[PDB]
DNA sequence: ATCAATATCCACCTGCAGATACTACCAAAAGTGTATTTGGAAACTGCTCCATCAAAAGGCATGTTCAGCTGGATTCCAGCTGAACATGCCTTTTGATGGAGCAGTTTCCAAATACACTTTTGGTAGTATCTGCAGGTGGATATTGAT
DNA sequence: ATCAATATCCACCTGCAGATACTACCAAAAGTGTATTTGGAAACTGCTCCATCAAAAGGCATGTTCAGCTGGAATCCAGCTGAACATGCCTTTTGATGGAGCAGTTTCCAAATACACTTTTGGTAGTATCTGCAGGTGGATATTGAT
């Protein structure tokens, strides 16, 4: 049986734990961290995916694309704050305008 | 015809990505420039997490990252509710790991 | 009689402007054009180091990136001038942003 | 069988509308008149400081091409990270 | 009752002349106690009943300050910028915002 | 009184380092309440190397880090 | 012992160290010999390269024993140094001479 | 007496030696001094970890001496590197020639 | 131009918070041949991709004319703010200890790990059918603006 | 409030490239099992160092009074910056072929790891004068701001 099943995750504790020893971030890998990996990153993609969605339910479409995802990404406070200085391909910005720009007395 | 001289593996998670989707949702489908962002997600983070442990190593002479430490990682990088779930659903999974076999 | 201007229709200053913050925000299309900003990484490269590839991609970023730059630039400065109570953006409110993000002294 | 013909001021192929349309997706409703120049310097300092980096690589695994993940490391590096592309 | 015209350093000199006195100087414009105090108050939040190094506290009565000192000079460019001189706080929020702070 | 224990006067005198040659009123409240976000998120990332060394006391290497991380890195303490 | 290795290179740089030193962070499984010295050196001349104007900033205020305020002054006075600690605060460094332009006395002159 | 004696290793005599060869009637205050470790120590890691990323890119291990010239080359600013790769590229010959 | 009223900046004065230099000391940081390990450059060399011309064509940039309205300099002006200047509370301090608690230690099994088998699988080629969304035409309601 | 004139919602369809969907191979990667080897919990106590108390002082603060004028606020007025209009060029689009110069398989060696045993010196830990400075003393007159 797999490690993934046995931690109960979607994520590959044995790709993780690779991309860990190759690294180099230490000599000594611990056995559990690779595992609290997998499951923090998976997690994450959740998180977001589950943003992303809505939005892309939002404008009435069924295939989340880079745009519904930055539109998740940044119409969220503590994502934004996870990519403060990230960026996204073909990301489109959220609609906004300044006020004093709004014409107003005739 | 094909296999044309092995070109090195390039390896993704566009399927534990895809995975994990479906769960969020069913329906709901995905770029390639939509997934193609996501791989960065992952990508992004996993080094910014395998990072800030290894600095935590050399701050306490430790040599070996546990996963007390991808916690403290996390506790620092992640902000606000993000890494109150993100910690425990690490632990989570972790025990499902301790308590097995 | 001789009272009532002229015929053609004509929308008021600044009203396709809003016509138009509205669109380029709604969505997402690279904003230059492509070959005339293509030359513009070429030739910037080429004047660092000559013979040189730049892979069909690769010009991409420079240009997704580099308008990203300044899109969200012009932002720290179209609220800049909003500051210094106005609507227009004139170079200073740039080296202004430019200045407090910390990109010059 | 060649090209490369010479290479210069290509800055305005940073054209108004297109630098004037940045300006719109930022929100921006008047625009001074010294603006597009003075942006296009920018533009240039930025491209300038890119790409240095992205060469620097690709000068360094001694390769003769800016392969896509050049340009990524050298723009992460640098403080922008970009998700797309590679890496 | 008077004193017959007495010497009164006509305003914003004593200001300019300060900044002067101060831009020179190297050593810290905040009293050491209300600093401590405040930097035990805060902390408590995160772990309860702690103890600061000596050094500990001034590393950040540097850098706080060190913050707010250039936070400031970017303050000053603004109001400035609005051809003003005085910086109304409408100013630093606008800083902030452009560092990355409230954005 | 902790936050508002930091002096209006010394308020001026931090700002008269940045040039500062007129302070409005609202000024004071504000840098305070610009101050302490500074230090919560500051700390907040010192304790939190406290917490893993095993500490009751915030060392001074706890900060470094914390600034260093947090990007407004110092000089002059690590030893 | 003979002699040193950052002798053999001229320097006032532990060359041992720096070989060690870039294993305790674990930089890499392997290290070329030369990178150690390459590093010492650089580092080594750009420490100097501050002094050197940390030094010259001493005469200038008649003072001999170089304080901080001399190091920062070093520093931000020059232009390549102070974008590479752009990002960077000295320990009771203090601040640079600087007025600006509008504030002096008599409206803007 | 060997017991408190775990040891706190720095440059500080090292600077000391440098102060010396372009200012050799020279005194730095201890604080002074605390700055310039700070100062080396923040130029060596930024420098090595640059070099350290300049490996998996290429998918390496070895760390050789050109990496780090890169890493320097990607880090300092203008003409101040040019001098520093200069003067690099200069004792890594040395030692070269060196036994 | 006059000159009271301060703040300032020069050598000259001396004491202490602070750097300078020596002696005692010992685990560790460093250097040295050795015997063995493998990264990595170096050539043949497939294969993918980029530089390149082709020609069609067409959307989008240019530049010029004409105005509506936003900036700039206008004086202004009422209350917000620096200055002084009176206290006087409230940091500063050093002085020198209760006492943690971080440092330090030597243990000692769980945890990491490197070695040789084992078994799946996820990734690419290649192959071949569906299917979401840009995109064009077209028919009601929206917003803007001249009335 | 109504008329008029452009841009846009709103659903409608094609049509194709962009996803998603099989086989089939198939190389590495992932997992199982024991063996080795070790980094760090786990209590015990030292000792540098952190926490208020002590006990006079007044330095730095605040609440204070008056104007000195800077923010903001209108008023006008020249002219830039937007909307539009007429063109056309150079951007864009789609394949097409050399041919670079990149990538992977295959080899053999310069250089480096992993041991093992002796050598030099940087931090530690004091005891003592060394020493530039960091804050008073006259004395001077520029920088300020009344006349
Ligand atoms: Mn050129």
């Amino acid at each position: 049986k797999t490690r993934s099943s046995r931690a109960g995750l979607q994520f590959p504790v044995g790709r993780v734990h690779r991309l860990l020893r190759k690294g180099n971030y230490a000599e000594r890998v611990g056995a559990g961290a690779p595992v609290y990996l997998a499951a923090v990153l998976e997690y994450l993609t959740a998180e977001i995916l589950e943003l992303a969605g809505n939005a892309a339910r939002d404008n009435k479409k069924t295939r989340i694309i880079p745009r519904h995802l930055q539109l998740a990404v940044r119409n969220d406070e503590e994502l934004n704050k996870l990519l403060g200085r990230v960026t996204i391909a073909q990301g489109g910005v959220l609609p906004n305008i300044q006020s004093v720009l709004l014409p107003k007395k005739t | 015809d094909g296999k044309k001289r092995r070109k090195t593996r390039k390896e993704s998670y566009a399927i534990y990505v895809y995975k994990v989707l479906k769960q969020v949702h069913p329906d709901t489908g995905i770029s390639s420039k939509a997934m193609s962002i996501m791989n960065s997600f992952v990508n992004d983070v996993f080094e910014r997490i395998a990072g800030e442990a290894s600095r935590l190593a050399h701050y306490n002479k430790r040599s070996t990252i546990t996963s007390r430490e991808i916690q403290t990682a996390v506790r620092l990088l992640l902000p606000g509710e993000l890494a109150k779930h993100a910690v425990s659903e690490g632990t989570k999974a972790v025990t499902k790991y301790t308590s097995a076999k | 009689a001789t009272g009532g201007v002229k015929k053609p229709h004509r929308y008021r200053p600044g009203t396709v402007a809003l016509r138009e913050i509205r669109r380029y925000q709604k969505s997402t299309e690279l904003l230059i054009r492509k070959l005339p900003f293509q030359r513009l990484v070429r030739e910037i490269a080429q004047d660092f180091k000559t013979d040189l590839r730049f892979q069909s991609s690769a010009v991409m970023a420079l240009q997704e990136a580099s308008e990203a730059y300044l899109v969200a630039l012009f932002e720290d400065t179209n609220l800049c001038a909003i500051h210094a109570k106005r609507v227009t953006i004139m170079p200073k409110d740039i080296q202004l942003a430019r200045r407090i993000r910390g990109e010059r002294a | 069988k060649r090209h490369r013909k010479v290479l210069r001021d290509n800055i305005q192929g940073i054209t108004k509308p297109a630098i004037r349309r940045l300006a719109r997706r930022g929100g921006v409703k008047r625009i001074s008149g010294l603006i597009y120049e003075e942006t296009r310097g920018v533009l240039k300092v930025f491209l300038e400081n890119v790409i240095r980096d992205a060469v620097t690589y690709t000068e360094h695994a001694k390769r003769k091409t800016v392969t896509a993940m050049d340009v990524v490391y050298a723009l992460k590096r640098q403080g922008r990270t970009l998700y797309g592309f590679g890496g």
